[PDB]
């Protein structure tokens, strides 16, 4: 939840040119509610690394 | 004078469709483990 955050993906403005505020990402996430415990520390640890390659990415 | 009816064929459809709740969450059916309290099966409302 607080430790590994989906990440706040921006919105282009095309007119403006600037950035038109971020957004929670909510259309790339796994539907992990019906797993049981051996991959929910999986998906977990996929998240964990794209928390961690956008911060070796900025 | 008399003519025929409009004729029709109430049979079943294509390949049993119309027949199970697919896609619906509301009355929705559940593969699942016996001792799991999951489901593999979720459905969303959108998907065909």
């Amino acid at each position: 939840s607080k430790e590994i955050p989906t990440p706040y993906m921006w919105s282009y403005q095309p007119q403006m040119g600037l950035a038109a505020g971020a957004s929670q990402d909510y259309s790339s996430r796994m539907n992990w509610l019906s797993a049981g415990p051996h991959m929910i520390g999986r998906v977990n640890g996929i998240r964990a690394t794209r928390n961690q390659i956008l911060l070796e990415q900025a | 004078q008399a003519a025929p009816n409009r004729p029709n064929y109430i049979g079943f459809r294509d390949n049993f469709i119309g027949l199970m709740y697919y896609n619906s969450t509301g009355n929705m059916g559940v593969l699942a483990g016996q001792a799991s309290q999951l489901n593999a099966v979720v459905d969303l409302q959108d998907r065909n």
